[PDB]
């Protein structure tokens, strides 16, 4: 008995994964080649992906690397109001 | 019939009513409606109001001088303010371009000649050059 | 000359609105005659200027 | 799909509602009899939904339609692929 | 034996009543539809109706609602001086 | 019509007035004999209208026309329909 429902987006950012190694990028060099890795989603080279930050330039070389798999990490909070009768 | 409109034809009657001091309602084209009035007292001159609603304890009309043109009166439609009806709930207004089909299945355009209704609220319309009545669906509102 | 070189323009005279606060001497925020400005206006007069 | 999820109950209350008008109670008098009503579902007068309160004072009027209101707020994340 | 009399107006404001429910409005939504009600005149959605505040705009939608009955709530104080002889 | 009404007596006093000139007393001397007169009804000299004062001091002059002045102030409200 969902009386009302609402959704909120807290974060929306891109995170990259190596196809074979299964790790997530955390650091890059001056040439923008990967230097480090982590197996933790909470610590990754996050690229903002909100409305204002689309069409970036910082990570063009990183994107074109075929070994990397971009992922849209999105965090949400949803409020649900229940009326359960008496 | 419907009692929602009683337009004045002669400007002479309009001036006669203005001499009596009764307020008038004067329509406009793609523009706000106007009320017109004759000032009281020693000096006689026309006055106008952009407000339309009835006077009350919570609403009072505002009057100012204006050099009203007889052309507006003679051309535009005029009513008595007290006896005017706000709206008749019909799809098509009077004197509106409409399209229909004749008895021989020929399409033709026309303007609405009369707006009518039965006791049950069903609305019938008569077009220029057509004595018979037409359903609301049978008519078509032509785009400008 | 003036009618020739001028441009058609609407001239509306100015007058203080009655809605002014009698004690502070400053106007109501919103009223039909003047939209917050302390000065109302008369009907326009067509003019070349 | 879902990578991580958790559910918590922010509030759990009892809302009072009229049987005829259908409007919920907003404000009340000294004895907590109704003086105002509101159409809102959340702003309506409410009390904690636990047995101790219920035993500690339904009591105001014969319009006996209380409504157990429970608020679920959920935190979740997704990893949507390309 | 009223020697002299005087009258004063303290407040003059409009208050609305539902024709059927008999309640007085107190609150409205963004669309200006009624949200709440009260059975107390002292607490109502008062609209000022002094000389300066006539011809308002805030409550045009509310006025046209046929279910509502406007009322001119007016408060007065009258002073009467009596001379009763010796 | 009337929705609510209440009456109170703000003041109750005795005013002194001359019998010939008709003007009320304004100012007086040491013994409270008259030295000034006024046409006003309210500004006139007056004293509390209670028996204790009357027994505690008519006394000033033979122009024996005092006037019991009583002030009624009334609070009321109306709900005038449309
Ligand atoms: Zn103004």
């Amino acid at each position: 008995s969902i009386e009302k429902k609402e959704e909120v987006i807290a974060h929306n950012e891109v995170v990259f994964r190596s196809l074979t190694q299964g790790l997530y990028v955390k650091e890059v060099d001056i040439y923008s080649d990967v230097v480090s890795y982590t197996k933790d989603v909470d610590e990754a080279l996050a690229m903002p992906n909100t409305i204002n930050f689309k069409n970036s330039r910082k990570y063009k070389k990183l994107i074109m690397n075929l070994d990397l798999e971009p992922l849209n990490k999105i965090q949400k909070v949803i409020y649900e109001t229940h009326l359960e009768g008496l | 019939p419907i009692q929602d409109a009683k337009p004045i034809d002669d400007i002479v009657d309009i001036m006669t009513y203005l001499k009596n001091g009764k307020v008038l309602r004067v329509k406009q084209d793609n523009q706000g409606d106007i009320l017109v009035r004759m000032s009281p007292g020693k000096h006689k001159f026309t006055e106008v109001s952009r407000d339309l609603d009835k006077e009350s304890f919570y609403y009072k009309r505002h009057w100012v001088l204006y050099n009203v043109s007889v052309n507006s009166l003679i051309t535009f439609d005029v009513y008595l303010d007290e006896e005017y009806s706000e709206t008749t709930k019909v799809k098509y207004p009077k004197d509106t371009i409409v399209e229909y089909t004749r008895e021989d299945q020929e399409k033709d355009v026309a303007m609405i000649k009369e707006i009518l209704t039965d006791n049950n609220g069903n609305y019938f319309y008569a077009l220029i050059g057509e004595t018979m009545l037409f359903d609301e669906n049978k008519l078509n509102k032509v785009k400008d | 000359f003036i009618n020739d070189r001028g441009i058609k323009v609407l001239w509306e005279e100015a007058y203080f609105c009655p809605c002014l606060n009698p004690d502070t001497g400053h106007p109501r925020v919103d009223c039909p005659r003047c939209h917050g400005k302390g000065i109302a206006y008369l009907p326009p007069k067509e003019t070349i200027m």
